[PDB]
């Protein structure tokens, strides 16, 4: 844990993301969307919960990224929640939820899930 | 083209 | 917005948090799972995409607990993601995702989902 | 349960279905999305697990609507996952996911997720 | 669809699940949870929403397992929601809900989420 | 104006 | 008895 | 060890 999330993080699909966990719980850092371009950029922001693991346990942590940066407002946040599992193949495995603000009317079409899994190769 | 992949 | 998101919010359940909305996108504040006692509070951390809204759009944000403070560490963390709504009855409607640390052998077990609405009354 | 199950249910927003509970674990009727036209009338099919309960526990069902009929074929699915609580106030409480048949471009956005309620009255 | 969705479909953890699709949206079959035997065999029963495609899109369907047999009954029900892709590797990716019978008190606790895909092979 | 509500 | 809700 | 994987 801590040590271990700390570094950068890729997805199937082209994203990378860098976190520092820091040692009261904390995690920060930058999504960006797709590696070439310094701003398909985005702020993050989360948490994870440390604890003594004596049975091979993942690390329970999450974070939220909001889509606006200084070249797009998309009107919309992303929160990722899952685990960390560590080794020689250190993987972070998360479920997600997108909400973009709507009208009322609209509002029981805001909310997507899917999920990705994150590797440091 | 939403700011999660693109 | 912003101005709107800082103050205290409750659930149907008993639950409380309070929250500051600053002024680039950060949410901060403490979530107290049961409005009495001075621990069942926690840390909480989020954003907001703050946006020019002609439509009577929400807001979208998210924010994270871990579940560990000075008296309790839960092995989990959960995620809200949602919107804000303002006016005279201005509410924040979410969806969530808890996850636990878990063995491998039981990843496939290890998040719920629910929802819950917040008011300011 | 089964007894109770079946009939006419009615959620908040004007949706109406009718539901036959069979003896071995069968759901069966139709769903209309608004109270008055027969053709928001779609064909719904699903299962319940039925149980000696001494604890006043739920029964857990889940049913499929496909969004094709004789006026309108939406390209799209939805699954209600739940379970039913009987007595004075008897209630079905449910979370949903819709799919739509997507490009594989977009298949990344093709689920929404969300929350129902369902009751007698 | 249709012809294409008929015969029996594998996921990465040695579940099985045989499926017809009728001509009118009637998806009917059973899923073993583990290949070998005769009864880890539960009901399947679910739609499929057909359409003319010009333009490579996925098929929209659902179905249910209640999970109760003449072996077991664990008090539970799983809805998968998702999309069939034809072709060399024709796949069916998904979503799912799990939900439990409970009490009121552990209501909020009574759904997991996750994901599957299915191959032929 | 999807099925499922309207 | 989650932090959540208790 | 629920139905749906065991």
């Amino acid at each position: 844990a801590e040590a271990g999330i700390t570094g950068t993080w890729y997805n199937q699909l082209g994203s990378t993301f860098i976190v520092t966990a820091g040692a009261d719980g904390a995690l920060t850092g930058t999504y960006e969307s797709a590696v070439g371009n310094a701003e398909s950029r985005y702020v993050l922001t989360g948490r994870y919960d440390s604890a003594p693991a004596t049975d091979g346990s993942g690390t329970a942590l999450g974070w939220t990224v909001a889509w606006k940066n200084n070249y797009r407002n998309a009107h919309s946040a992303t929160t990722w929640s899952g685990q960390y599992v560590g080794g020689a193949e250190a993987r972070i495995n998360t479920q997600w939820l997108l909400t973009s603000g709507t009208t009322e009317a609209n509002a029981w079409k805001s909310t997507l899930v899917g999920h990705d899994t994150f590797t440091k190769v | 083209c939403h700011p999660q992949f693109c």
